[PDB]
C-alpha cells in the first residue's frame, strides 16, 4: 500500500523531450556505432564508404588521397 | 456548357493545391472535403449526359483529380474509386466502341491503338489504377495490363520492374484541363513503392540476397528521406542476416544521419549485436533507442507512404512504442545476468503503466509477449536476483491484491483438477516464497511452496471450456509450463526440508519432480545428490541409465530465470561422478 | 455553452477531427473515442483531448484499430466501463470487470470501450492496449474481443446497481435489441468454487425505440405503444 508507492515514486522523468537534447542523443548513437566501426574489413566486404573515409579525414585533418591510398594498401 | 465545367475543375483544381501547399490542421481538410464535394457534383454533373468525343478527356480529369483527392484524404485505396474508373471507362468504350476491368482495358486500350486524343488521360487513369492494385495487392494482372500497354511480343518479361521501366509516359501533357498530378510523377512513385515492396517481401520469405538489388533501384530515385530511413533500414537487415556486420553498420549510420525517425536503425543495431555477442552494445542501443522513441503533412497527391503497407512482426521496421521497448531492454538485462539493472528497468516500466491516468497513454507489451501479470513476475525474479526480496514480496503482494476477484474461493482445497487456476496465481506463491528463502524462513516458505503446489495439482489452467474474457494465449497456458513449474516448487520445498533434515521428506518431493519432468535434470542432480547422502549405490545407477537414457520449447521467462537462478553451477561435473 | 434570434449557425472553426465518415463518438477524461465508416471494414480510433483550458483541440490520434468482425438506417452505439479505482460512462465492480474483461485491464486500471453494431455484435477494447503507430499497427484479432452476439440491431448500452441494498459500482450489464432481445450479465461464483456468469437473454415485446437506466435496477424503455419499465432487482 505504501512501500509498493515507496518503489515507484522517484521512477518516473515524466517526459524531458527537449529537441536539443534530441541531437545531442543523435551524436551519441553514431559514436557508439563508429566507435565498432572497422574500415579495413569494410573494404574487405560505395559512395557511402567514400564518405566514410571522408568522416575519417575531417577527424584527421589529412586530405583524403594519403588515408584512402594507406587503407587501400593496407 | 463544357466552358462552364473545364473552369469548375480548374476552379476545385486550384482550391485543392492552395489547400494542399497552405493552411492549417483544420482549414486544409475543410477546404479539401469542399473541393471533394466539389469535384463529385461536377461529375454527377458530366455523367448526366451521354458524353460524346470532346466531352470525354474533361470527364476523365474530372474522375482521376476526383479519386486522388479520395484517396489521399482516405489515406488508402479502396474499391469504390475502382467502381468510378469502370465508370469512366464504359463511358469512354459506348462513345466509339463491360463484364470486368482487365478485358474492359484491353478493348479499350485497342480503341486507345485508334489514336483518340485522350491518350494523355487515359495514362494517368493507368498510374491511378496500377496504384490501386498494387496497394490492393493485385500484382499479377497489372503485368498483363502494362503488357498490353507496351507491345504484345514482350510477353515474355513476367518481371514487373522492366514492363514498368518500359512503361513510358505518353505526351509532354500539352493545355489540357487542368491535373492534380502527372503520369511521370505517378510512374516513379509506382517504381520505388513497387521495388520497396518486393525487396521487404524477398527479404522477409529468405531472400535477403534478391533484396538488394529491388531496394538499390527504390534508393535510385525519387526517394523521400522518411522511406530512404527505411530502405537504407532493412539493407542493414540483409547485411545482418547475409553475416557482413560493417556494410550494414555503414547503412545503419547512413539512416540514422537522414533519418528524423531513428527507432528501427538503433533496433537493427541491436539485433546485429546480439550475432556478434557485444551484449554491452547491445544494451547500450536499446538505452538510446529508449530516450529516442521518448520525443513523438497529409499532401492532396499520391505520394509513396500511401502505397507502402503496413509493416508486419518479421519486419525490421517495426518498432514499438518505448514501452515496448524498455520491456526489451529489461528483458534482455534479465537474461544475460545483470539482474540488478533489470530491476531497475523493470520498476520503470511498471511506474510507466501504471502511473498513466494523466498523460499519453504508454501501453503495454503485444500478446505474442507476455500477459500483464507475467511483466510482474519478471519483475520479481530480476528483484530476487538482485537481492531485493523486500520489494519482491510487495510487487507479489500488490498483484494478488489487485486480482483477488478474480483468484479462486480455494473452497476446492476444503472438498478434497476440475477447477480453474491459471499459472500466475501458483507462480506468484512459488516467487513469494522463494523471496521467504532468501531472507531465511523456512516454515512460511514451505507453506508458500505447499500453497502452489496444491493450486498446481488441484485446478487445471487449460480450462478452455467458457471464453469469458482477455486471456493469455500461450504463455499461461503451455504443459510445458506447467510441469517445469511443478517441478521448481517441488525442488524448492525439497531443498528446505534438506535445511531442516527431513531428508526423507526431500527425496519424495525430489522422485515426484523427476516422475513429472524427467528432461530438466536439476531434478536429478538434486535427488542423486540425496541418494549419495543415504544410500549410494544401487538407486543412483539406477537413475544414471535413465539419464542416458533420455539423452526448452517455448517457456515463459519468469520461469527459465528462476530456473537458472536456483539451478548449481558444478551440475555436470557432479553427474559424471 | 458561453458562446460569446435566439438561433445561431455554427462556424466551421468549431469542427475538429472533420472525418467526414464518423458514425459514432464517446468521451472519457482526457481521451476521445470515435468509430468510423469505411469501405467493409469499420474502424475505431482514439485521440488526445488536451487536458488544459485551451483552443479546444483533437490532438493527435494515439491508436486505431480495425473491428473485422463486422462487414457490412441503424447507428452503432459505444459505452465506456471504468473499474473501481480509476466520465460519462459507467464504473463497475471489480468482480464484473475482472469476469468480462480479464487481468490486464484489471492490473492497468483500463476502461474498456463496449461498442454495439448493427450485426447485433457487442464487442469490447481495452484503451491502454490501443496505442498504435505506422511502425506499430493494431491487430484486431488481439485487441478487439467480442461479448456476445445478439441476432439483431443494438440500441442501448447500460449498467445498473442491482443489490441496492453520483458515482455507482454497478453490478449488471445490460443491452438492448430493436426487436426485444434484451441482454443482462452478473457476477455469481457458484457451484464449483469458481467466478461464472450469468446471462439472461431476454424476450420482451414491441420494436424498442429508446432505452435509459433509472435508481435500482429499473430500465426505462419505450415501445410505439407505451413507455414501460423493467426491474432486474
Ligand atoms: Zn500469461
Amino acid at each position: 500500500r505504501r512501500a509498493w508507492a515507496e518503489l515507484l515514486a522517484g521512477r518516473v522523468k515524466r517526459e524531458k523531450y527537449n529537441p536539443e537534447r534530441a541531437q545531442k542523443l543523435k551524436e551519441s548513437a553514431v559514436r557508439l556505432l563508429r566507435s565498432h566501426q572497422d574500415l579495413n574489413a569494410l573494404l574487405l566486404e560505395s559512395s557511402f564508404i567514400g564518405s566514410a573515409l571522408q568522416d575519417q579525414a575531417s577527424r584527421l585533418g589529412v586530405p583524403v588521397g594519403i588515408l584512402s591510398a594507406g587503407m587501400v594498401a593496407s | 456548357c463544357l466552358d462552364l465545367w473545364r473552369e469548375k475543375n480548374d476552379r476545385l483544381v486550384r482550391q485543392a493545391k492552395v489547400a494542399q501547399n497552405s493552411g492549417l490542421t483544420l482549414r486544409r481538410q475543410q477546404l479539401a472535403q469542399d473541393a471533394l464535394e466539389g469535384l463529385r457534383g461536377l461529375l454527377h454533373s458530366l455523367q448526366g449526359l451521354p458524353a460524346a468525343v470532346p466531352v470525354l478527356p474533361l470527364e476523365l480529369t474530372v474522375t482521376c483529380n476526383f479519386i486522388i483527392l479520395r484517396a489521399s484524404l482516405a489515406q488508402g485505396f479502396t474499391e469504390d474509386q475502382a467502381q468510378d474508373i469502370q465508370r469512366s471507362l464504359e463511358r469512354v468504350l459506348e462513345t466509339q466502341e463491360e463484364q470486368g476491368l482487365r478485358e474492359l482495358w484491353d478493348s479499350v486500350l485497342r480503341a486507345s491503338c485508334l489514336l483518340p486524343e485522350l491518350l494523355s488521360a487515359l495514362h494517368r487513369l493507368v498510374g491511378l489504377q496500377a496504384a490501386l492494385w498494387l496497394s490492393a495487392d493485385r500484382l499479377g494482372d497489372l503485368a498483363l495490363l502494362l503488357e498490353t500497354l507496351n507491345g504484345s511480343q514482350s510477353g515474355a518479361s513476367k518481371d514487373l520492374l522492366l514492363l514498368l521501366k518500359t512503361w513510358s509516359p505518353p505526351a509532354e501533357e500539352l493545355d489540357a484541363p487542368l491535373t492534380l498530378q502527372d503520369a511521370q510523377g505517378l510512374k516513379d512513385v509506382l517504381l520505388t513503392a513497387f521495388a520497396y515492396r518486393q525487396g521487404l517481401q524477398e527479404l522477409i520469405t529468405g531472400n535477403p540476397d534478391k533484396a538488394l538489388s529491388s531496394l538499390h533501384e527504390a534508393a535510385s530515385g525519387l526517394c523521400p528521406r522518411p522511406v530512404l530511413v527505411q530502405v537504407y533500414t532493412a539493407l542493414g537487415s540483409c547485411h545482418r542476416k547475409m553475416g557482413n556486420p560493417q556494410r550494414a553498420l555503414l547503412y545503419l549510420v547512413a539512416a540514422l544521419k537522414e533519418g528524423s525517425a531513428w527507432g528501427p536503425p538503433l533496433l537493427e543495431a541491436s539485433r546485429l549485436y546480439q550475432q556478434l555477442g557485444d551484449t554491452t552494445a547491445e544494451l547500450e542501443s536499446l538505452e538510446l533507442l529508449v530516450e529516442a522513441l521518448n520525443v513523438p503533412a497529409p499532401q492532396f497527391l499520391i505520394e509513396v507512404e500511401l502505397l507502402l503497407p503496413p509493416p508486419d512482426l518479421a519486419s525490421p521496421l517495426h518498432c514499438g512504442t518505448q514501452s515496448q521497448t524498455k520491456h526489451i531492454l529489461a528483458s534482455r538485462c534479465l537474461q544475460t545476468g545483470r539482474a540488478g539493472d533489470a530491476a531497475e528497468h523493470y520498476l520503470d516500466l511498471l511506474a510507466l503503466l501504471l502511473d498513466s491516468s494523466e498523460p499519453r497513454f504508454s501501453p503495454p507489451p503485444s500478446p505474442p509477449g507476455p500477459c500483464m501479470p507475467e511483466v510482474f513476475l519478471e519483475a520479481a525474479v530480476a528483484l530476487i536476483q538482485a537481492g531485493r526480496a523486500q520489494d519482491a514480496l510487495t510487487l507479489c503482494e500488490e498483484l494478488l491484491s489487485r486480482t483477488s476477484s478474480l483468484l479462486p474461493k480455494m473452497s476446492r482445497l476444503w472438498e478434497d483438477e476440475l477447477p480453474y487456476c491459471p499459472l500466475w496465481v501458483s507462480a506468484t506463491h512459488l516467487l513469494q516464497g522463494q523471496a521467504w528463502v532468501q531472507l531465511g524462513a523456512q516454515k512460511v516458505a514451505i507453506s508458500e511452496f505447499s500453497r502452489c503446489l496444491e493450486l498446481l495439482f488441484r485446478a487445471t489452467p487449460e480450462e478452455k471450456e467458457q471464453g469469458a474474457a482477455f486471456n493469455c494465449e500461450q504463455g499461461c497456458k503451455s504443459d510445458a509450463a506447467l510441469q517445469q513449474l511443478r517441478a521448481a516448487a517441488l525442488i524448492s520445498r525439497g531443498l528446505e526440508w534438506v535445511a531442516s533434515g527431513q531428508d526423507t521428506k526431500a527425496l519424495q518431493d525430489f522422485l515426484l519432480s523427476v516422475q513429472m519432468c524427467p528432461g530438466n535434470r536439476d531434478t536429478y542432480f538434486h535427488l542423486l545428490q540425496t541418494l549419495k547422502r543415504l544410500d549410494r549405490r544401487d538407486e543412483a545407477t539406477a537413475l544414471w541409465w535413465r539419464l542416458e537414457a533420455q539423452t526448452l520449447w517455448s517457456l515463459p521467462l519468469y520461469l527459465e530465470s528462476y530456473l537458472s537462478w536456483i539451478r548449481p553451477s558444478d551440475r555436470d561435473a557432479f553427474l559424471e561422478e | 455553452l458561453d458562446h460569446p434570434s435566439p438561433v445561431i449557425p455554427v462556424d466551421p472553426d468549431a469542427c475538429i477531427l472533420p472525418d467526414a465518415a464518423l458514425c459514432a463518438f464517446t468521451l472519457l477524461d482526457s481521451v476521445l473515442v470515435t468509430l468510423v465508416q469505411g469501405p467493409a471494414r469499420w474502424k475505431m480510433q482514439l485521440f488526445e483531448q488536451p487536458c488544459p483550458g485551451e483552443d479546444p483541440r483533437p490532438g493527435g490520434q494515439i491508436g486505431e484499430v480495425e473491428l473485422s468482425s463486422y462487414t457490412p438506417h441503424f447507428l452503432p452505439v459505444l459505452c465506456s466501463v471504468s473499474p473501481s479505482g480509476s466520465s460519462g460512462g459507467f464504473t463497475l465492480e471489480d468482480a464484473l470487470f475482472g469476469l468480462l474483461f480479464g487481468a490486464d485491464a484489471t492490473l492497468l486500471q483500463s476502461p474498456v470501450v463496449l461498442c454495439g453494431l448493427p450485426d447485433g455484435q457487442l464487442c469490447c477494447v481495452i484503451l491502454k492496449a490501443l496505442v498504435t503507430s505506422r511502425s506499430a499497427p493494431g491487430d484486431p484479432n488481439a485487441l478487439v474481443k467480442i461479448l456476445h452476439h445478439l441476432e439483431e440491431p443494438v440500441i442501448f448500452i447500460g449498467a445498473l446497481k442491482t443489490e441496492p441494498q453520483e458515482d455507482v459500482h454497478c453490478d449488471c450489464l445490460v443491452a438492448f435489441g430493436h426487436h426485444g432481445r434484451m441482454l443482462a450479465i452478473k457476477a455469481s461464483w457458484d457451484e464449483s468454487g469458481k467466478l461464472v456468469p450469468e446471462l439472461r437473454e431476454y424476450c420482451l415485446p414491441g420494436p424498442v425505440l429508446c432505452a435509459a437506466c433509472g435508481g435500482g435496477g429499473r430500465v426505462y424503455h419505450s415501445t410505439p405503444s407505451d413507455l414501460c419499465v423493467v426491474d432486474l432487482s
